[PDB]
């Protein structure tokens, strides 16, 4: 009986754009070497596209398939443009506080895919992985998948921490009226946020949660951000952050090693003291998470 | 994309339209906290 495996990956505006295909180059190549599933199981790659990258994808996936390790592998392409609409209405009015800046374009859409992916996959996708491209595979993605396992009830998303101080720096307000607040504080005891990179989308458990459905309400978005003073312009990665804030229930947080982001940007701009408790990243590393524009070392 | 808003207050972008303060994080200074 056929077991599925669910990825899904963005990869836009790459024609012409050598960096994202190098990263996407990186990131496929790994995932793809180091990756094993069992004789019935096949491996789904999911990629979010408008023509000209699904062209680009399909040459660089041809040279990397099929999988030295010899298991079935499906690629599926959804247009970025079909998407997009799908997602405005549901998405439409948390843009104007989570996008590059305001108000409320459609080019921004697209980075609320997560929020909305259980109404935008076909009810047959029981659950995905969202992932970067600029990241690198340093074990088997099968493993990931058992962590959806560890999902406590009521939890709908399985992510991990931010590795930067920005939520620290994005919730000033809110902690400077709230001295004694753990929000926007470091680990172990802190809540520094989430980072995007890495996302288990339990498409069913979004589904099936009133919570979680209330959250997405036009007039919930706004009371939180209001409650919280919250601006970003990091879009789907925002919103989890500022709902994980007053429900973390709703989330199973990942360790660290499974999205080692490398940025240090803030580091330089602001929160030299405090970085290195933000940053703080040990045990054996599965996935390393090259963000802005980080070199991945080797 | 923007670059991230080095001051505390306005928008997440530099240089928000609708900001004219810049409230820098301890130990910067000037318009886009350079020094
Ligand atoms: O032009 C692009 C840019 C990005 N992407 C995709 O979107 C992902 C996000 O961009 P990057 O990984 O370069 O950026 P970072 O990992 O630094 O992410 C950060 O900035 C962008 C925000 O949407 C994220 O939420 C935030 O963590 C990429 O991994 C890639 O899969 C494209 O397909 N085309
Ligand atoms: C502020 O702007 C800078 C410069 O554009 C970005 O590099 C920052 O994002 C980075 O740090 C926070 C992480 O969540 C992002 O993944 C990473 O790109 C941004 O906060
Ligand atoms: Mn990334």
């Amino acid at each position: 009986v056929p077991v599925d495996y669910h990825l899904l990956m963005m990869f836009t505006k790459a024609e012409h754009n050598a960096p994202l295909q190098a990263k996407a180059r990186v990131a496929l190549s790994s995932l793809l070497r180091l990756a094993k599933f069992e004789a019935h199981e096949v491996l789904n790659l999911h990629f979010v596209s408008e023509e000209a990258s699904r062209e680009v994808a399909k040459a660089l996936l041809r040279e990397l398939l099929p999988p030295a390790a010899g298991f079935k592998c499906k690629v599926i392409f959804h247009d970025v443009a079909v998407l997009t609409d799908k997602l405005f209405p549901v998405v439409e009015a948390m843009q104007k506080y989570f996008s590059a800046g305001s108000g409320t374009y459609y080019s921004d859409s697209i980075f609320f895919l997560s929020v909305a992916m259980h109404q935008i996959m076909p009810k047959e996708i029981p659950r995905i992985i969202q992932l970067d491209l600029d990241l690198k595979y340093k074990t088997n993605i099968r493993e990931l998948f058992e962590e959806f396992d560890n999902f406590l009830p009521g939890a709908v998303i399985g992510i991990a921490r931010e590795m930067q101080p920005v939520y620290r720096h994005t919730f000033w307000q809110f902690r400077h009226e709230n001295p004694k607040t753990r929000v926007g504080d470091p680990p172990p005891e802190g809540l520094p946020g989430f980072n995007s990179g890495v996302m288990l989308l339990n498409l069913e458990a979004m589904r099936q949660s009133p919570l979680y459905s209330h959250l997405l309400e036009p007039s919930w978005v706004q009371q939180l951000a209001d409650k919280y003073h919250f601006r970003g312009h990091l879009g789907d990665q925002d919103f989890f952050t500022m709902i994980g804030m007053e429900h973390p229930e709703l989330f199973h947080v990942l360790d660290c090693t499974w999205n080692r982001q490398l940025c240090t940007w803030w580091r330089d701009h602001g929160y030299s003291d405090v970085f290195q408790a933000y940053f703080r990243c040990e045990g054996h590393v599965k996935i390393y998470h090259g963000n802005c524009n980080t070199p991945i070392p080797e | 994309q923007c670059e991230s808003n080095p001051c505390l207050n306005g928008g997440s972008c530099k240089d928000d339209i609708n900001s004219y303060e810049c409230w820098c994080p301890f130990g910067f200074e000037g318009k886009n906290c350079e020094l």
